[PDB]
């Protein structure tokens, strides 16, 4: 009783999860790159930060 | 019954392998090769944060970038104050293991965890100006893993039974129960929509939970040894792990697949916490050789060592403005480094 | 993802020989150390023997010494175990464990609740 | 800039007074020595720590000599322990309370303890070795039904070392059989360990009056290695 | 024959950057604060850097070489208390290491009780304090030779004093201790599988109280016998033995190093790691 329990448990997630629409992923990855490239110049740490604006030194 | 219930599992799950293979296509590093790299980043120590007695398990930074909370076995709570280097506060913890801290954003409120099955909530701004007990929230049986607080009345919060709880300090009662992980679940993190977030147990596995209805939307798998770190990405469509076998994944939510692994051949110890910072060049993870590191979320190529550190790091966090980020590791120490 | 499923076993009586395998996927097969768990039924989870990444510490349980034969093939990501000479109370199942952390020794699977990293096992009976 | 300069001063004067604070916790924290408890499901652990009192977790406190111990009985965890074990690793000693009688898990026994010891985070720390059950091995051994040498053939080839120290009213076979599984449990403990931390093995039964001087003698070698290797005198 | 001139500066150049070395890296050692014996050794680093600068440099190049012409009333008075508040520094940093040694090796359980870094730093800050405050008694130091000397009534008592502060009590109080913890862990069992351990131990601790011992007894005897005694005041056996055994107590702090801190192999490798840091 508990294995099939179990197991119905475990196919109906699985079958939850394939209903589920799909994305390309190249696209995904262009929308990563626009993003951080578009929050580049506000990075404290990717841009060096002048000593007046830093607080930590 | 078994066996047919084993085929047809086993038929639906190479069915999604396909779905994955038929939603491949192309893969990041060879669209992504254009990109510039960020270079090597060397970073010093700015001001070292010394107050804790043993071992820094968790450390969470506050909203205002100014004021953040760590762990230690001693059974301390300590608050600390950034810019200035102050302790703000000293909450003095009943049971001397812990292993999560959380700050509410309203700063106000602080939590803590530990063996002894009670997510304790304790409150800062009161009429008598000593910091207490606010609620014992019970419940769980095994040891609590992480929290955090999704508003100001309800934590979502990870323990050692495989069952996640999310709680409402007004009432004091699990709000709901989310039971779909096999192994123990060690992190979990908060999207920045305040309704979505990923659990990580012990199987190697990513499953996410949706808060309101309280049902695994959907599940990443790809590591090979248990994971016990993890992290959104600001905008909330991706999320990194960090396991014991010394491999970063990158998962993306949308699309439910593994996009690359942060991994070198000379590493050999396995990843303990991540940090994704303001941006995205720049991706924090802890290691147990004695040193933190930051990688290049975008190219796969690690950019500086935050080396100063003795012992195993454990925890890693990077303010939400950015400024700085802290890494504890197992000496008792906090260092800012930018 | 990590699957671990164990092949070969059948009813055989005392004597005989058995051939089991081990169809190991999703992880390295040649650094983790692995072992194997019985099952005596009406009883509790134990260990069987185990291999280290160099395959030169081999190591085996009390019960059997010159009964048991463990051997693995690295390049083909099957791990093996050779019978002879059964007694009937080896009627336990045979899971496919592994040790989870890399490059090391130690490993906690005499578990009796559900470690994740071993498979569903195969019946032999004596 | 005087508000700023008076949150400053409030700042200064709450950081004076944590550290006031935090500076007396220090004076304690080192003072208690933790220890922990590890076995059989059915190994005596709360029941020893509980006789032992007189003198979740079932902490407890006790002072003996002058100096505080701290004794942790884990239980209300799962049987899984492979991830919250890491905790405990400034953790003076490991108590190894183990059956003496039932030989069926005596092997679980053995993979027990090889996995404490080879573990990549517990090699810094000693292993303190109780035997405990001695009165019911005492007792079972002269009945002799249960046939040791069933679980171990080559428990018959073996003789008693030749440090053997008796008590006087004991016998022949149940010594012989002890200092087996001693002797059994040592061949594990020198396989592997290059001298950062030994396995000191006591004899003790879960009523005894003397044991917490066996916990003292072991705490106290343990950290006398720790802290000669911590100076160059090595 | 030149034996100052091509000793000292061989010691120099074998002791300073050495020691520098070595207070750079052990001032950045992160585990340093979390333990009290490191800070021990740092302590007894600056005070070799102190003794070895300013009297092997200073004192011992410039007034025995292009100096001693100085007016004596403030400088040369001012630089002798400097150099003995180094001798008494470098002594009385090398004792309290040796206490801390007993009190962990003898009762290993009750050692953060009773040593911790907070009184680490109030009892080694009181060493500088209180030999800073006992030097300055030694303005009125005797002139050795020179046209005169006068046995002065400060003078005997002036000596009594050094010998007592730098050999008589912390000789004979390394002795005591050392041989505690050699009795202690002699007598007491050890472990079956430490046959090369007690060997070690005790080796180290009867070399370095020897080591000690030797190197610093000729200079006390020396002055001993200058303040009693009919002394012929010839200028070979009084004047050549004199600079050979002030010699020896320069050796003893150049190599009180190699004695404390190059023994441990953690320092080594550090040491290994960093040579090469640079490049
Ligand atoms: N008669 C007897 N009983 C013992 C002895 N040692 C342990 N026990 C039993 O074991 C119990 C104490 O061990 P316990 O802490 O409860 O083990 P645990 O709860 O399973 O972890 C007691 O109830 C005893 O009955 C022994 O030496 N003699
Ligand atoms: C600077 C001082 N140097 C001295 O103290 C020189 N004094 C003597 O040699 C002397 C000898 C006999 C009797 C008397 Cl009273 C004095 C010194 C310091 C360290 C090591 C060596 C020397
Ligand atoms: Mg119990």
């Amino acid at each position: 009783t508990a294995s099939i329990a179990q197991a119905r448990k475990l196919v109906e997630q699985l079958k939850m999860e394939a209903n589920i629409d799909r994305i390309k992923v190249s696209k995904a990855a262009a929308d990563l790159m626009a993003y951080c490239e578009a929050h580049a110049k506000e990075d404290p740490l990717l841009t060096p930060v002048p000593a007046s604006e830093n607080p930590f030194r | 019954e078994l066996d047919q219930l084993r085929q047809e599992a086993e038929q639906l799950k190479n069915q999604i392998r396909d779905a994955r293979k038929a939603c491949a296509d192309a893969t990041l590093s060879q669209i992504t090769n254009n990109i510039d790299p960020v270079g090597r980043i060397q970073m010093r120590t700015r001001r070292t944060l010394r107050g804790h007695l043993a071992k820094i398990y968790a450390m969470h930074w506050g909203t205002d970038s100014r004021l953040l909370v760590s762990a230690s076995q001693d059974g301390k709570l300590i608050i600390w104050d950034s810019y200035t280097t102050n302790k703000v506060h000293a909450i003095p913890l009943r049971s001397s293991w812990v292993m999560t801290c959380a700050y509410a954003p309203s700063g106000n409120y602080v939590a803590c965890g530990g063996l002894d099955n009670i997510c304790s909530i304790y409150n800062l701004k009161t009429r008598e100006g000593n910091v207490r007990v606010s609620r014992e929230l019970a419940g769980h049986t095994g040891y609590l893993s992480c929290c955090r607080f999704l508003d100001d009345n309800q934590i979502v919060t990870s323990s050692g039974d495989t069952t996640c709880a999310l709680w409402d300090i007004e009432t004091g009662q699990q709000t709901t129960t989310f039971t779909g992980h096999t192994g123990d679940v060690m992190s979990l993190s908060l999207a920045p929509d305040t309704r979505l977030f990923v659990s990580g147990a012990c199987d190697a596995s990513a499953k996410l939970w949706d808060v309101r209805e309280g049902m695994c939307r959907q599940t990443f798998t790809g590591h090979e040894s248990d994971i016990n770190a993890i992290c959104f990405f600001p905008n909330g469509n991706a999320f990194a792990t960090g396991s014991d076998d010394a491999t970063c994944r990158l998962f993306d939510l949308r699309a439910d697949q593994e996009l690359m692994t942060y991994s070198h051949d000379n590493i050999i110890c396995g990843i303990t916490s991540v940090s994704f910072s303001k941006s995205g060049r720049l991706l924090l993870a802890g290691y147990d050789d004695f040193n933190c590191n930051v990688w290049d979320a975008l190219k796969a190529d690690r950019a500086g060592v935050l080396a100063g550190h003795d012992n195993r790091v454990s925890c890693l966090g990077v303010t939400d403005d950015g400024m700085a980020v802290a890494t504890g590791s197992w000496d008792s120490f906090l260092k800012i480094w930018n | 993802q990590v699957q671990l499923q164990e092949s070969g076993g059948g009813l055989v009586q005392p004597g005989g020989s058995l051939r089991l395998s081990c169809a190991a996927s999703g992880f390295t097969f040649s650094n983790y150390k692995m072992n194997w768990v019985r099952q005596a039924p009406g009883k509790g989870l134990e260990w069987v023997s185990d291999i280290s990444q160099s395959g030169a510490s081999i190591s085996y349980t009390g019960s059997v010494k010159g009964r048991f034969t463990i051997s693995r093939d690295n390049a083909k990501n099957t791990l093996y175990l050779q019978m002879n000479s059964l007694k009937p109370e080896d009627t336990a199942v045979y899971y496919c464990a592994r040790c989870p952390a890399p490059f090391t020794r130690d490993c906690f699977d005499v578990t009796s609740t559900t470690y994740a990293y071993r498979g569903q096992g195969t019946q032999v009976t004596v | 800039t005087e508000d700023q300069r008076n949150e400053e001063k409030a700042q200064r004067e709450a950081n004076k007074k944590i550290e006031k604070q935090l500076q007396k916790d220090k004076q304690v924290y080192r003072a208690t020595h933790r220890l922990l408890l590890l076995g059989a499901d059915n190994s005596g652990k709360s029941t020893i720590v509980k006789q032992m009192r007189i003198l979740g977790i079932f902490e407890t406190k006790f002072q003996v000599d002058k100096v505080n111990f701290h004794m942790f009985d884990v239980g209300g965890q799962r049987d899984e322990r492979r991830k919250w074990i890491q905790c405990f690793n400034d953790v003076t000693a490991i108590i190894f309370v183990v059956d003496s009688s039932d030989y069926n898990r005596l092997q679980e026994a053995l993979n027990l303890f090889k996995s404490i010891w080879n573990n990549r985070w517990l090699r810094t720390i000693s292993v303190i070795l109780f035997l405990n059950k001695q009165d019911l091995l005492a007792e079972k051994v002269l009945a002799g039904k249960s046939k040791i040498e069933d679980y171990f053939p080559e428990f018959a080839r073996y003789t008693t070392p030749e440090d053997a120290t008796p008590e006087p009213g004991e016998d022949p076979r149940v010594t012989r059989a002890k200092y087996f599984i001693r002797d059994e449990f040592l061949r594990i403990s020198t396989a592997s360990g290059d001298g950062r931390h030994y396995c000191y093995p006591h004899f003790t039964c879960a009523v005894d009056t003397e044991n917490a001087r066996r916990i003292f003698n072991d705490c106290k070698d343990i950290i006398l290695q720790m802290n000669l290797r911590e100076y160059n005198l090595v | 024959g030149f034996v100052p001139v091509v000793y000292y500066s061989l010691l120099l150049c074998l002791g300073l950057p050495a020691n520098i070395l070595t207070v750079i890296i052990l001032s950045q050692l992160v585990a340093r604060r979390q333990k009290s014996v490191y800070n021990y050794l740092l302590a007894l680093a600056a005070a070799d850097i102190l003794v070895l600068f300013f009297i092997v440099f200073v004192d011992f190049l410039l007034e025995d070489f292009i100096l001693n012409m100085q007016m004596p009333q403030v400088p040369d008075k001012i630089i002798e208390v400097l150099e003995f508040s180094s001798i008494h520094t470098s002594i009385w940093i090398t004792v309290p290491l040796t206490i801390d040694r007993y009190i962990a090796v003898c009762h290993p359980l009750k050692y953060h009780t009773v040593s911790y870094p907070a009184r680490t730093r109030k009892v080694i800050v009181s060493v500088y304090i209180t030999c800073f405050l006992t030097s300055i008694p030694y303005y009125w130091w005797p002139n050795i030779w020179t046209e005169d000397y006068i046995s002065t009534s400060v003078h005997h008592v002036l000596i009594w004093i050094h010998c007592f502060t730098v050999y008589l009590v912390p000789c004979s109080i390394f002795f005591i201790l050392n041989s505690i913890i050699v009795y202690k862990l002699r007598r007491k069992s050890n472990f079956r599988l430490r046959g090369y351990s007690t060997g070690k131990t005790t080796a180290i601790l009867f070399t370095i109280t020897s080591i000690f011992a030797t190197l610093w007894a000729p200079r006390i005897i020396m002055i001993l016998y200058h303040l009693y005694g009919a002394p012929i005041q010839n200028r070979w056996l009084v004047h050549i033995m004199s600079d050979i055994a002030n010699m020896l107590a320069l050796l003893n702090t150049a190599i009180n190093f190699f004695l404390y801190c190059f023994i441990s192999k953690r320092f080594r490798t550090m040491a290994a790691a960093t040579l090469k840091a640079f490049f």
